[PDB]
RNA sequence: CGCCGUUAGUUGCCAGCGGUUCGGCCGGGCACUCUAACGGGACUGCCCGCGAAAGCGGGAGGAAGGAGGGGACGACGUCUGGUCAGCAUGGCCCUUACGGCCUGGGCGACACACGUGCUACAAUGCCCACUACAAAGCGAUGCCACCCGGCAACGGGGAGCUAAUCGCAAAAAGGUGGGCCCAGUUCGGAUUGGGGUCUGCAACCCGACCCCAUGAAGCCGGAAUCGCUAGUAAUCGCGGAUCAGCCAUGCC
């Protein structure tokens, strides 16, 4: 799960955001 | 391992800052690096008065130095010509105009870092280091004062494998907040090395 | 006009109004139930109304501040024991052995350096 | 994936020195210790020696490497 | 309505001397607004103890800052007129504004 | 415990059985800190021990808790040889612990997909006699009575 | 049924289904399942014939897939393994070309461990 | 360090990305807090002898 | 840190009435929460039992009861422990190089082995959508609301905040809805091909991030072995320091 870039969990792991965890 | 500072252990209460100002985090760090100027220029040209601390403080620009000596004298000269030439020698170091006081001393034999101060001076010229301390000590202990201890570090008499010299009386309780436990350091350049003399010394409790 | 308690409970403050009325409480501007929706520790919030026979014979408006909702159910429920004893300080007998007044002062432990976590310690090797 | 926005790079002295030598004829070898250098189309035939933090080398220059950086023909490590 | 935000790193030395600017009068000219507490805010620097390794050792400071408001409402002109030279804290400072 | 005997926490009631084994079983039943979803789990599966059986739940959680408690058990013991396994009688406070454990993993063991469900057939089965949780206490207690001849080292 | 080059997904949802080609994964599936409009929700053996081949006609005419991208990324790293590249001699070898470490912890590009006998004169380990 | 290698004096270094540190009281290159502009060790010392301002002891 | 009081009202409110562009937004007041200075509070002080005493067991009252919870704090010494590469510093040593400046390379090398970790192997789970509750911190040549372009990283525009007032900021597990249905899977995200963004003179060696495709090993781990006695372990997110950027899953 926390691996995975293209997530939610993911993403939110990583400091990010994208498409796969919209800023907003 | 082992053992804080006894100053900055009890630097909350007990004992205050030498240099007590207010900075923001733009500023703080040029004021620091200039105030250290100041204890440099201070500590080496000052050592004959043997200067115990430097009190330090700031405002409208201003910077109120407040030099702790022994002997007062040295630090005057011609009645003038002295004081004189060292808030000069502050000036530009310091483009913010100095205000150099000078602070009485009463009983070098009741401050540490003195105490310390005096104790290195001897360990060059070569004084026998077991009496330098027990003495110390005594002249420390006989000048009122709850307690005191001294330390001297290794290399005692250029023996080639570093010790350690004692000597302590009275209360000196390291543990304990509600103190005042003057501490004091001086180094001694030696011949065949160099060696550390820490001083403490107790006097009262609240 | 009302009554009042505080209770607070690990980070978390709540504060007890205490009206007359028909057992409708209501927590930070939405329903009691709409507020712990799902939550099962949620019904000993009002464990001290159960035990002093209170149930529906008050209202109550609640705002609760910090924490998480777990600890906010702890915190009303000091709120509301409080209340119900400034309102009548003979309840305390069928309240105090109960334990509602004490506060819980279980809290947060410190993080502690070369811990991973205040007491989880790392793992060596070689001994 | 890697990283030529709306800029593209080519450290410029081996580049004015490359386009002088496009009035005529390719000079055999040029020393370059900027291995920085991504490669431009103007650079397909002159053979550049590409250090190393040891040796120049003679990196002959393909059409068919163009978009990449110069220091990715010369292999730094020696290994077995 | 003036506005004065003070601070500085010690604080038996700040409440003791907003104290000293609420002297315009305890409340019988302008409104005094109260030594506004309004909180500190803690820097804090965590230290390897020795030189050269024993990554477990650490040791922690810390810097606060702390800061208090007053406030006065409606500035008659000799309340101002003791806005001068009338001070003794060196470590406290003082934002001014209307 | 090398200073003081230890004393038991008393887990407070259930919401909804007001008992303190339902709590206990909850407590066994929930990983990782979340007691919302150990409880939605424990709920769940009384939901499924009535709608597959006349009986109420409690009693019938009570009843198979009985049926899991183990009166024998054996703990390994140095000597002045080796390991002998030394049978031991079981301290009421024991065969608590060690029947809701066993039921718990039991019922993890189990092929059935939800959570409750698992709990629920485990908590059914093992009331009916039968079932993983109570074939490792009818084992352990196998144990004890076959090494019976180690009986004289009852500590 | 059969969507691109020798494909055949069935009995799961569509957009999971089409997944199981090679140049197409989960976000692929999401695009061509919005611009053909076959909710993607439906299993595959309930796909309309009609539905099918615009899924086909659009999957297959859009996008490089199976055997004609395996073949362009295998001749894609002869490329750099063809010219100097040093990505082609991590190509060559079979080193972790992203820039790794490889001191230890290079396992999926190495293959499993080929392990060698470690000292001479030094303690157990 | 090396008394040479405060060419962090050099008050053009060129790029400003070849700008770095030093504790302006002992030129450690590596633990430098940039508020105080000292490095750690420094930091500690200076913390004891109460020479930096309103730092203190601080436990929670 | 836990309970309470006094001082203090550009943070806090169906406490109490007036207005509402149903936001404590407005008048308005500080009660409450809070903020942070100063105080009270605990004493085996009270009761019952054992005790020669110290104290032990229990029980009241209390927010807390015998060291209430956690820090800071480490004795004479030991290890001839670590560190002359943080800093000093005795001695020895080099002095058109054992000093100094560059550009490039290295510290990142891979047949192998170990330590500390991270992410996992899934249904008490994973995915998507909606929605709810934190604490501590940091912010000027900085945090960036909001608007526009982009699938997005991000670019363009631009408000506020020297910050209890503006921003980072979304807390996340949780809750409600839907999907997946035992599969190496809608588990796991390694590897690799491609296209981009930003930082920096510059990202080949060797940056982070976004997007498309690829989708490895892994079905709970031999011998052995580590942590933890309570808001602890387990689990979930958040922040800072360092720092252009960042290899941070580390540390505090
Ligand atoms: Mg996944
Ligand atoms: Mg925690
Ligand atoms: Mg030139
Ligand atoms: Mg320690
Ligand atoms: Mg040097
Ligand atoms: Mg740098
Ligand atoms: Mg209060
Ligand atoms: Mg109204
Ligand atoms: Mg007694
Ligand atoms: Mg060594
Ligand atoms: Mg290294
Ligand atoms: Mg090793
Ligand atoms: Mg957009
Ligand atoms: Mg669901
Ligand atoms: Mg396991
Ligand atoms: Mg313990
Ligand atoms: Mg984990
Ligand atoms: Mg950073
Ligand atoms: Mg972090
Ligand atoms: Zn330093």
């Amino acid at each position: 799960g926390k691996g995975d870039r293209r997530t939610r969990r993911g993403k939110i792991w990583r400091g990010t955001y994208g498409k796969y965890r919209p800023r907003k | 391992g082992n053992k804080i500072h006894p100053i900055g252990f009890r630097l909350g209460i007990t004992r205050d800052w030498e240099s007590r100002w207010y900075a923001g985090k733009k500023q703080y760090r040029h004021l620091l690096l200039e105030d250290q100027r100041i204890r440099g220029l201070l500590e080496k040209e000052l050592y004959s008065a043997g200067l115990a601390r430097v009190d330090i403080e700031r405002a409208a620009d201003n910077v109120a130095v407040t030099v702790h000596v022994a002997k007062p004298g040295v630090v005057i000269g011609r009645g003038g010509e002295r004081i004189r030439v060292l808030r000069e020698e502050l000036a530009k170091l310091t483009g913010k105009n100095v205000a150099l006081n000078v602070q009485e001393v009463q009983n070098p034999n009741l401050s540490a870092p003195l105490v310390a101060q005096r104790v290195a001076e001897q360990i060059e010229r070569r004084f026998a280091v077991r009496r330098a301390i027990k003495q110390a000590v005594q002249r420390v202990m006989e000048s009122g004062a709850k307690g005191a201890k001294v330390i001297v570090s290794g290399r005692i008499g250029g023996a080639e494998q570093a010790r350690t010299e004692w000597a302590a009386q009275g209360r000196v309780p390291l543990h304990t907040l509600r103190a005042n436990i003057d501490y004091g350091f001086a180094l001694a350049r030696t011949t065949y090395g160099v060696l550390g003399v820490k001083a403490y010394i107790f006097l009262g409790e609240v | 006009e009302q009554y009042y308690g505080t209770g607070r409970r690990k980070e978390a403050v709540a504060r007890v109004f205490l009206r007359p009325g028909n057992g409708k409480v209501t927590v930070n501007g939405q329903d009691f139930n709409e507020y712990f929706q799902g939550l099962v520790r949620a019904v000993a919030a009002l464990e001290p109304l159960r035990a002093v026979d209170a149930l529906g014979r008050f209202d109550a408006y609640i705002t609760v501040r910090g924490g998480g909702k777990s600890g906010q159910i702890d915190a009303i429920k000091l709120g509301i024991a409080r209340a119900l004893v400034q309102y009548n300080p003979d309840y305390r007998a069928k309240l105090k052995p109960l334990g509602f007044l004490t506060r819980d002062a279980r809290v947060v432990e410190r993080k502690k350096y070369g811990k991973h976590k205040a007491r989880r310690a790392p793992q060596y090797s070689k001994r | 994936p890697r990283s030529l926005k709306k800029g593209v790079f080519v450290d410029d002295h081996l580049l004015e020195k490359v386009l002088e030598l496009n009035a005529k004829g390719e000079k055999r070898l040029i020393k370059t210790w900027s291995r920085r250098s991504t490669i431009v189309p103007e650079m397909v035939g002159h053979t550049i020696a590409v250090y190393n933090g040891k040796q120049h080398v003679p990196v002959y220059i393909t059409e068919n490497m163009v978009g990449h950086k110069l220091g990715e023909f010369a292999p730094t490590r020696t290994y077995r | 309505k003036i506005r004065i935000k003070l601070r500085g790193f010690d604080h038996k030395t700040l409440d003791a001397s907003a104290q000293k600017i609420v002297e315009a009068a305890r409340r019988s000219g302008a409104q005094v607004s109260g030594p506004i507490p309004l909180p500190t805010r803690v820097r804090r620097f965590t230290v390897i103890r020795g030189p050269f390794k024993h990554k477990d050792s650490r040791e922690h400071f810390e810097l606060r800052t702390h800061n208090r408001l007053v406030d006065i409402i409606n500035p008659n002109r000799k309340t101002i007129e003791q806005l001068m030279t009338l001070d003794l804290p060196t470590g406290v400072e003082i934002e001014i504004k209307t | 415990a090398r200073r003081r005997r230890a004393e038991v926490r008393q887990l407070q009631p259930d919401l909804v059985y007001g008992d303190v084994l339902v709590t206990a079983f909850i407590n066994k039943i929930m990983r990782d800190g979340k007691k919302n979803l150990a409880a939605r789990i424990f709920y769940d599966a009384c939901k499924i021990i009535q709608e597959k059986t006349g009986q109420e739940p409690l009693k019938v959680f009570k009843q198979a808790v009985e049926n899991v408690k183990p009166r024998m058990e054996v703990r390994s013991r140095r000597v002045g040889g080796a390991n002998y396994q030394v049978p031991m009688e079981v301290s009421p406070r024991r065969q608590q612990s060690l029947a809701l454990r066993w039921l718990v993993q039991a019922a993890n063991q189990r092929p059935e997909r939800r959570a409750a469900v698992r709990i629920a057939h485990e908590l059914m089965d093992a009331a009916e006699g039968k079932g993983g949780a109570v074939k490792k206490k009818e084992d352990v207690e196998r144990m004890a009575e076959a090494n019976r001849a180690y009986a004289h080292y009852r500590w | 049924a059969r969507i691109a080059g020798v494909e055949i997904p069935r009995n799961k949802r569509v957009d999971v289904a089409l997944t199981y080609i090679y140049g197409i994964g989960k976000a692929r599936a999401k695009e061509a399942l919005e611009k053909t409009g076959i909710n993607p929700a439906t299993r595959v053996k309930d796909l309309t014939e009609a539905e099918v081949v615009r899924l086909r006609e659009y999957v297959e005419n859009t996008w490089k897939l199976e055997g004609e991208l395996r073949a362009e990324v295998a001749a894609n790293i002869k490329r750099l393994m063809d010219i100097g590249c040093y990505r082609g001699l991590r190509h060559r070898r079979g080193l972790p070309v992203r820039g790794q470490r490889t001191r230890t912890n290079a396992r999926t590009r190495k293959g499993p461990r080929k392990t060698v006998a470690g000292k001479k004169k030094a303690p157990r380990k | 360090a090396r008394k040479a290698l405060i060419e962090k004096a050099k008050r053009t270094p060129k790029f400003k990305v070849r700008a770095y540190t030093r504790c302006v009281r002992c030129g450690r290159a590596r633990s430098v807090y940039r508020f105080f502009g000292l490095c750690r060790i420094c930091l500690r010392e200076l913390a004891h002898k109460g020479q930096l301002p309103g730092v203190r002891k601080a436990s929670w």
